[PDB]
Formats: C-alpha cells, structure tokens, sequence
C-alpha cells in the first residue's frame, strides 16, 4: 500500500 | 464545546498524555478544544493536532476499506448499513477538521510554515472525503482538495527549501492524490520524482538532524515510485 | 437502548463485521444490544461478546497503566485528572458488562459450558475493577472476583474435562488474579502447575483440532510459570 | 508481562 505523509 | 471550561495549557498537556496512552480520540478532542480557544497554534501544537486526527480518521478509513471490500463481494442490508455508519462518522470527522481550518486557522496563519501546514491538511481531509464520495458532489470535493494542495505547493516553492519536511510531506500527499483520486498517475510519478531529486540536491546544506528528517520522507517518495513504476 | 430497534440477527451480523474492521467499540455496542434482546447466547455469540469487551477494556487498561506510571513519577492536576477520566470510563465499561451478566445472562445459563463462561467473565471484570481500586470498596471488589472465579472452578471441575479451553482459560485468569490482585503468588503458581499437568495427562483423548485449542492455552500457563519462578 | 486468557 502506497505511503502518505501521516504513516511514515 | 465540552472543552470550553479547560485551560488551553491543560488541553495541550492532556493531548500529549493522550498520545502517550494511544488515546487518539481523546487527543483529538483536546486539540479541538485548544484550537477553539482562538489563539494561533505553535509548530509542536500543529503537529499534535495533525497526529490526533490522522490516527482517528486512519482507523475509520481502514475500517471503511474492509467493509467496502466485503460489500463489493456481496454484490440483506446489513453490510451496506454498517459501511454507511462508518462512512458517516468518517465524514463527520473530516467536516470537523475542515471547520477548524476554515474557522479560523488558515486565515490567521501569517507565516509560510503555518499556512502551508494548514493548506496541506485541508487537501488531506478533502482527499479523505473524496475516497468515499460517489454522488453529485464528488467532482467538487476533488477540486477542493486539488485547490488547497496547489496553493500550498505554490507557497512552499516560493518560501521553503526543497528539503523542508512540511514541503516534502505536502508533495508526497499531493502525488498520492494525483495517483489514486484524480486518476493522474503520470502527474503523480512526475511530482514524486521531481520532489525527490530537488531534495537530494539540497541535502548538502543540512545538519545531521535535518538530514534525517528530510531523508525519512524522501524514502516514502522513493517507495511510492517503486510501487508505481 | 440505541440498539432496541435492530433485529437480533442483524446485530450479530454487524458485530462480526465490526470485528473484521477492528471496530471493537461498535462490536461491543452491537453485542450489548443482542444480549438485551433477552435470549440466551450461543457459544459463537458468547465468544463475540467476550472479544468485543476484551478489546475495549484492554485499550482502557493499557492507557490507565501508562497514565498511572506517569502520575507516580510526578509524585498541576492534569495527570491525575486525565488518569481519573480514563479510570471512570473503564469502570463504566466494567459495570456495563457486570450488569449484562447479572441481568440476566448468569441466571438463565443452565449448562455448565455457558454458566462457567459467564462466571469467568464476572471474575474478569471484577478483577479489572480491582486493578484500579483503592478506597473502602477494594476488598469487597476482590472478594467478588474470587467468589465468581471459585464458583466457576467448582463447576468446571465437576462438569468439564481438564483440557476444555474455557476451563483452561478460567484457571489461567484465576491464577493471574491470585498472583497480582490477591498477593497470593504461591496459590497462583500452584494453580497454574496443577492445571497444566492435569491438561497434559488428558491430551491423549483429543482430536488434532482440540489438541491445538488446549495446547495453545497450556502454553500461556507455561509462560507464566516461567515468568513467576 | 504475564498472560491472561484474552490476549492468547
Ligand atoms: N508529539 C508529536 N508527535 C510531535 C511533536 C513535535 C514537535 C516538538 C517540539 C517542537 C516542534 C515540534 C513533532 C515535530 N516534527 C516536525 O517538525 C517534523 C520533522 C520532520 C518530519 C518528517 C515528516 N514529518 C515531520 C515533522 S511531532
Ligand atoms: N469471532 C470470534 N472471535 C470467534 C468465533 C468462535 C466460534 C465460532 C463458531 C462456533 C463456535 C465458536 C470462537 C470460538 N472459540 C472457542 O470455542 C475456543 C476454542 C479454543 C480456545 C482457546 C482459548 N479460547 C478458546 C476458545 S472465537
Ligand atoms: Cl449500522
Ligand atoms: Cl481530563
Ligand atoms: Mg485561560
Ligand atoms: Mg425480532
């Protein structure tokens, strides 16, 4: 699953 | 608000305790109360607000995805009903965050660091609305996310270095918007690659600590490019 | 109750969906609604009730322990206030579960399997009350947990084989009660060892599937003995 | 941390 900033 | 009788400083202290306790709904309620005191938020305080609601909406989004998958496979009313219940609660959290940004965090943010932070958040919570949207407002939701992200990008390019972690996380999330919301995978790939390369060329200006901050987010851009290409 | 207008079968279906979505507060609310329909619960349904509230109270207990540790180190009112808030919410969940058991799950449980399950749960939720108790009711809370556990043990020894997983989990939790609530570590060690050894000598009677069920809980007894000796 | 039944 791709990363967004909130999940670092 | 139920937090109207508590001191601002006490709300911030309790938000930090709630974080340590992994009580993110409490953390969000405390930070909502702090915002509603009407004073601008510090960098640390902005981060506490972001972490709290990230975790709340993140659990709702993960639940929605599970339920939506089950609903798709099934295609009684129970699965749809329960997916709708979670969806409605998620939308309510997004509306609350957007309401804090509009009343009045963004208009009072008179520094690039604070204004970009809040405009990124506005894009993020319209994006979460877009993930579940289907009806006659989906296209307007997407455009609202795009507009917030774009204004944040414009400011960040003028006012922040390419390694600034808020700028990097903004570009990361705008690239995810392009890829999976706007159906613009080439825009997403182009943005992640240009952001990564311009940050790399700026690393030489950084301290050891800032270098760790920036390269952490660069790694997320790289991992996305690996997934998408 | 807010679940009074929903069909029993729909509440059970939604509790299972909530479990898959890791929405344990929702799961507990649905199972509370199912109980309040007034019919006895099946084995699967008892398990759904137990899992839901285990997860809800488990998050509260973990938060309480974090906050209590911070409070102890600190010894403003904020840490005490917030620990009290979590404590009060935890106590409310325990009171709700105990109320479901008393009105009227236990009195209507006319099978050893169901009655032992519920009496174990009664011991568990008085135990969670005892973990946070300090005032003039702590000793009575402890005795209420002990009494529920003991009645469950008496029934389970008469009516269930020593490898039955409800019996094993009962003995495990009663041993934990002895060790850390009642300050009876030798009772705790004796109970875990006798339970483990009597289950071992009964494994030869079991199918491959039952053997896996029983040895899973035996491993928890063994790991506790290793920690305590 | 010791085990109780619920955490298997
Ligand atoms: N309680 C929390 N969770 C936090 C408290 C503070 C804090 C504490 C004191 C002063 C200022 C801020 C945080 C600050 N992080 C940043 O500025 C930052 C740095 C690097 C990256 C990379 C991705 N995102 C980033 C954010 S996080
Ligand atoms: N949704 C869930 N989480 C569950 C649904 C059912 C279920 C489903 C269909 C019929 C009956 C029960 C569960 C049943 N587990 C037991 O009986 C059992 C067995 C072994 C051990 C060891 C420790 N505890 C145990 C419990 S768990
Ligand atoms: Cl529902
Ligand atoms: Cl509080
Ligand atoms: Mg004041
Ligand atoms: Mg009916």
């Amino acid at each position: 699953r791709r990363f967004s900033a909130g999940m670092r | 608000g139920a937090m109207g009788s508590m001191e601002r400083a006490s709300l911030i202290q309790k938000a930090k305790l709630a974080e340590q306790a992994e009580r993110y709904e409490d953390m969000a309620a405390f930070m909502k109360g702090a915002v509603e005191k009407g004073e601008e938020l510090s960098c640390e305080e902005r981060n506490l607000l972001s972490v709290a609601y990230k975790n709340v909406v993140g659990g709702q989004r993960a639940a929605w995805r599970v339920l939506s998958s089950i609903e798709q496979k099934s295609n009684g009313p129970e699965v749809r009903e329960y997916r709708e219940k979670v969806e409605t609660e998620l939308q309510g959290v997004c509306d609350t965050v957007l309401g804090l940004l509009d009343s009045h965090l963004i208009k009072e943010a008179g520094d690039a660091e604070s204004r970009v932070f809040y405009l990124k958040m506005k894009g993020d919570y319209y994006r979460y609305l877009a993930e579940v949207a289907t009806g006659d407002d989906k296209k307007r939701i997407i455009d609202s996310a795009r507009s917030a992200y774009q204004e944040a990008m414009d400011i960040s390019k003028k006012e922040m270095p390419p390694t600034n972690p808020i700028r990097l996380g903004l570009a990361l999330n705008f690239s995810v918007f392009h890829y999976e919301i706007a159906n613009s995978p080439e825009e997403a790939i182009s943005l992640a690659k240009t952001t990564f390369d311009e940050a790399m060329a700026d690393l030489h200006t950084l301290s050891e600590d800032s270098y760790k901050d920036s390269t952490l987010i660069m790694q997320l851009l790289r991992d996305n490019l690996t997934l998408w290409t």
